[PDB]
This record gives C-alpha cells, structure tokens and sequence, in this order.
C-alpha cells in the first residue's frame, strides 16, 4: 500500500464507463498491475464503492485480485493484479484452430469455483460475459468487473431490475421477475459455456423481446408445468408464439453427453431448479478435468 | 437456500470483523450515548422520508459506531459524520441513493456539499472502504425462514424491537447483530403468538434461550419503557400500516425464563 511514484505506466489497456485503464509496472518490485482510475460531484460512486468493498472480501484463485487502493484528492485509483487478455479476445483468435475442449472443461470449472465462492459470501457478479472474465499464460481464468456486483441478503429483496448485459441476461429478468438471485450468474455462465464451444453468442437477441424470443426458440416456449409461476410474471404475455423445445444435441452439435447434460442444467427455466455453482463442480462432465495452458 | 448456512457462516464470522469499540464512549471527549441516540432517531427520520431500506439505515449505525470507534469528534460534527454515513449507506444499499443535494438538504444547510463529500472521503478511509458489514436485518431475516407459518405480525415487531437497539449504545453496543436479532425474533415471537426460540434456530445458530437471556433482558426493558423514550421516531414509523401498526401492541409483562 503505497502512492503512484512508483508505479510506470506502459500503456492503455481500455475502458469502462467511470474508469480508464492502464497496465503498469512497479518499479521496485517489478510486479505488472492494471490501474483503473477513476476520477472524482456526487462523490464516490456508488458502483466504485461497491467493487471495492466487495472485491475486498472476495480472495479467490479465480477472482480478480484487488491489490490496493490509492485514494487521494481527485483521484482514486484501483490497483488490479494484471491479467494478460479477455476471454472474448481469446475465442476470436481461436477462430480456425477451435478451442481444445479440455481447456473449456477447465475454464468452466475455474469459473463455477469463482462463483460459488462469490455467492457463498453472498455476493451477485451481474454481468458475467466473456470480456468480464480475465486469462493469463498459465491456463487461469478469473472473473473481473464487480462493478455491477451487489450484496445480497437471505432471502432476497428486489434489487435493480436494468442487470447483466443483453446476450447474457436470464428469462426471470427479462420478464420482471421482482425476485432474481445467484441463479442468473448460472444463466450467463451457461451462455458462455456454448459460447465457448460455438464461438459466436448463444442468444444474441438486440431488444429484450427478441432477446426472449431468441431464447425461446431453443429452450421452447415455457408454460406452467415446465415453470410453475411464469404465466404470471410482470412482463410475460399470453400472445408470445409457443415454439416447441429442440433437442439439445442440436443447441451445440459438438458437445458431448455430460456436457450437454450440464448446460441443460445451466439453463433450466426454473430458477429454483436451475443448478447452483456449488453443485456443478461435481457433475460428470468434470470427471477428467485437468488444468492445460492455452497458446499466447 | 443453497448457500443459506454458507451466508450465515460468513455473517457470524463477518459480524465479529465489524464490530464497533464496546466502550467508545467513554473515550468521546465532547459526545454522549444520548447525543448518539439523538443522531440516530433523527436517521430513522431521513429514512422515512426518503423511503430509504431498513438495511440503509442499519449500516449507517454500524458506519457511524466504527467511525466514532477510533475518531475524536465534537458535538457540532456529530451529525455531518452521520450524514455521510447515511449518504454511503445508500450508495451502497439503495436502488436509487437520494442525491448529495438532498442529504445536504436535511442537515438544515448546516453543513456545505463540499463537507458532506469530503466527510464520506474520510469515512471511507477510516473504514478502509469495508461497507459490507453483518447487521441485525440481515440475521432477522433468515430468522424469518423458520416460522411456522409465516406471520406479519412478528417480522414487523422483530424489526421494530431490532431497530430500538440501534439507539441505545448503551447497552446494545455489547451484544453482536445475530445476538440482538434472536433476542428481537424471540421477544416478538412470543408477544404476538406465544411461541418460543424454535429448536431448529438452535440447530441454525447455536445460541440458546440462555444464551440469548442477557439481551433478551435488556430488549424486553426497552420495549416496556419505549413509550417513555426521549427518542420516538421508531415507535412513530412502526405506526404505519406498511408495517402492521406493530408499534401499537402491548407488551408481555413477563418472559417466563
Ligand atoms: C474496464 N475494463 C477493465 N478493467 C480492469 C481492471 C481490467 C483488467 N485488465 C487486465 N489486463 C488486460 C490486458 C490486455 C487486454 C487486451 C485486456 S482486455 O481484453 O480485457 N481489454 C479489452 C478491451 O478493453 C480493455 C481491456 C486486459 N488485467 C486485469 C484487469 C482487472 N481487474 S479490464
């Protein structure tokens, strides 16, 4: 915990809505860092003050580790430890070569731990997607971006209802559901999962209503027996076209058995039955995970 | 539901982690548990009138107690310590926190902007930014799950009797969030049905009626005496219907332990 004399800068990594981004060096230690600046009238803001906070109680192997905070007069500056890419940037330079299913299988399962931790301390990430989760060369991949994250309480209270980007938003949100929880974090994780397999979005609806609809055409159009409740949901509408289910084999043709069963479970209707992170991490489709380092 | 016990878990630990000095008091120069409470009823009120959460309202206490656990403050900047806790309570807890402008608003233009920003710059610091603190709320309702059935009634006094503490430093500065939320659960559980400590919350929590006695004394004490408190915007809140006039009832002349 010290000041930015001995932090170098080497060069702008990007962007987000309330920080710029840096890659830098400290220079008595040599240790590469990302600094997210963020600059200072209303004061602190609130998303700031809950990624920091949060971000403070989650040490995990597969959560990006905030190093320290330098907090001065206009500026407040969040050192990150530095991770090498994005997994979005990483599927698209896997374009013809593919992604080696083992090293899904490892990511996956590095992520199911990372979001167990957060939801066993009762933290909601809210906006898993590719360019939120983080690699490095030695075959980790992180979740990042607590930005959106909120704590939660047992049982919830109704939270902001404008959550998690597009492609990866979970029907409970999409059809005002007053009560979301850690399940959408497995919606989205679910999303990635056949994202990673495909290499293009699995929904990438442009409107909410295209969005559901998109979803809907995969999964069949849900009604009360499949999920107790949804015909009564806020935003549902008796109009909505009723498309049967596909076969799951057709949702991502290259995956296997195990897996298919997996995502199936990741995008269960039912947020009550969709399965828990904790619970993944001992499904079959893990039974010969190992941890392979992906290719510059 | 599952992640329940680990939650809880992580709160009982938590809660230990954040609590505020015993006996700070004694070490305030200038300020008293009674300008305290005064603070704290009059953050009741801003909760009101900005429909802010419970839970706002109670990490703003838990704010303000750490703060005041190892920072000297004098009478004149009691509140513009609790302004901005409140302001960083509803950053942290709120859909939509009210504006800078509003807090400064309240405070009867006692204080500029520039303070109130500058005071949650401080705040944070002294805080090192660790806004995630266990309260009573949070261990209430969990507490809450194991009613049979589920009664109106008894959530809204548990939350008023939760809530009193939260004025009184002296003495609910002692017992831990989770301890003064079995005692409120209890004390409310019996006022409106009779029904005790359920034996599952033992298997939950560990803590016991004897266990809970001690603050379950104090609490009973304050809810005989409320009406008599100097400070009544709880019992004025607990009035409305939002929450089932729990204010209104009477309560139990005797325990029984
Ligand atoms: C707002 N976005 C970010 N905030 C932080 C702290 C990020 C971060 N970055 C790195 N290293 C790193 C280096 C190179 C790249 C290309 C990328 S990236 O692909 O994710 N990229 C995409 C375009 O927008 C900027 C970032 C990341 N390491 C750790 C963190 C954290 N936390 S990203």
């Amino acid at each position: 915990p010290g000041s930015m004399e001995n932090f170098q800068k080497v060069e702008k990594i990007g962007e987000g809505t309330y920080g710029v981004v840096y890659k830098a060096r400290n220079k008595l230690t040599g240790e590469v860092v990302a600094l997210k600046k963020i600059r200072l009238t209303e004061g602190v803001p609130s998303t700031a003050i809950r990624e920091i906070s949060l971000l403070k109680e989650l040490n995990h192997p597969n959560i990006v580790k905030l190093l320290d905070v330098i907090h001065t007069e206009n500026k407040l500056y969040l050192v990150f430890e530095f991770l090498h890419q994005d997994l979005k940037k990483f599927m698209d330079a896997s374009a013809l070569t593919g992604i080696p299913l083992p090293l899904i299988k490892s990511y996956l399962f590095q992520l199911l731990q990372g979001l167990a931790f957060c939801h066993s301390h009762r933290v909601l990430h809210r906006d898993l997607k590719p360019q939120n989760l983080l690699i490095n060369t030695e075959g980790a991949i992180k979740l990042a971006d607590f930005g959106l994250a909120r704590a939660f309480g047992v049982p919830v209270r109704t939270y902001t209802h404008e959550v998690v980007t597009l492609w990866y938003r979970a029907p409970e949100i999409l059809l005002g559901c007053k009560y979301y929880s850690t399940a959408v974090d497995i919606w989205s994780l679910g999303c990635i999962f056949a994202e990673m397999v495909t290499r293009r979005a699995l929904f990438p609806g442009d409107s909410e209503i295209d969005q559901l609809f998109r979803i809907f055409r995969t999964l069949g159009t849900p009604d009360e027996v499949v999920w107790p409740g949804v015909t009564s949901m806020p935003d549902y509408k008796p109009s909505f076209p009723k498309w049967a289910r596909q076969d799951f084999s057709k949702v991502v043709p290259p995956l296997d058995e195990d897996g298919r069963s997996l995502l199936s479970q990741m995008l269960h209707y039912d947020p009550n039955k969709r399965i828990s992170a904790k619970a993944a991490l001992a499904h079959p489709f893990f039974q010969d995970v190992t941890k392979p380092v992906p290719h510059l | 539901p599952d992640y329940h016990e680990d939650i809880h878990t992580y709160l009982r630990e938590m809660e230990v982690k954040c609590k505020p000095k015993v006996g700070y008091m004694k070490k305030q120069p200038d300020i008293t548990n009674s300008m305290r409470a005064i603070l704290v009823d009059w953050l009741v009120e801003v909760g009101e009138e900005y429909k802010l959460q419970n839970e706002t309202l109670h990490l703003a206490v838990n704010y303000i107690d750490r703060f005041l656990s190892s920072m000297s403050v004098l009478r004149g900047k009691l509140q513009l310590v609790g302004t901005a806790a409140m302001l960083l309570a509803s950053k942290f807890e709120e859909i939509y926190p009210p504006e800078v402008a509003e807090f400064v608003y309240i405070t009867d233009d006692t204080y500029t902007k520039k303070q109130v920003l500058r005071m949650e710059h401080l705040v944070l610091k002294v805080l090192t930014f660790d806004l995630a603190a266990p309260t009573v709320n949070q261990f209430l309702t969990q507490y809450f799950l194991h009613q049979q059935p589920a009664n109106c009634k008894v959530e809204s006094l548990a939350m008023f009797l939760g809530e009193l503490s939260l004025i009184d430093a002296d003495p609910y500065l002692k017992y831990l969030p989770s301890v003064i939320a079995g005692a409120a659960f209890h004390l409310a559980l019996y006022t409106v049905t009779g029904q005790s400590w359920p034996e599952s919350l033992i298997r939950k929590t560990g803590y016991t009626l004897e266990s809970l006695k001690p603050c379950l004394m104090d609490l009973h004490q304050t809810y005989l005496k409320a009406p008599q408190h100097a400070q009544q915007s709880i019992r004025e809140k607990y009035k409305n219907s939002k929450y089932h006039g729990v204010s209104l009832l009477n309560p139990p002349e005797t325990l029984n332990l």
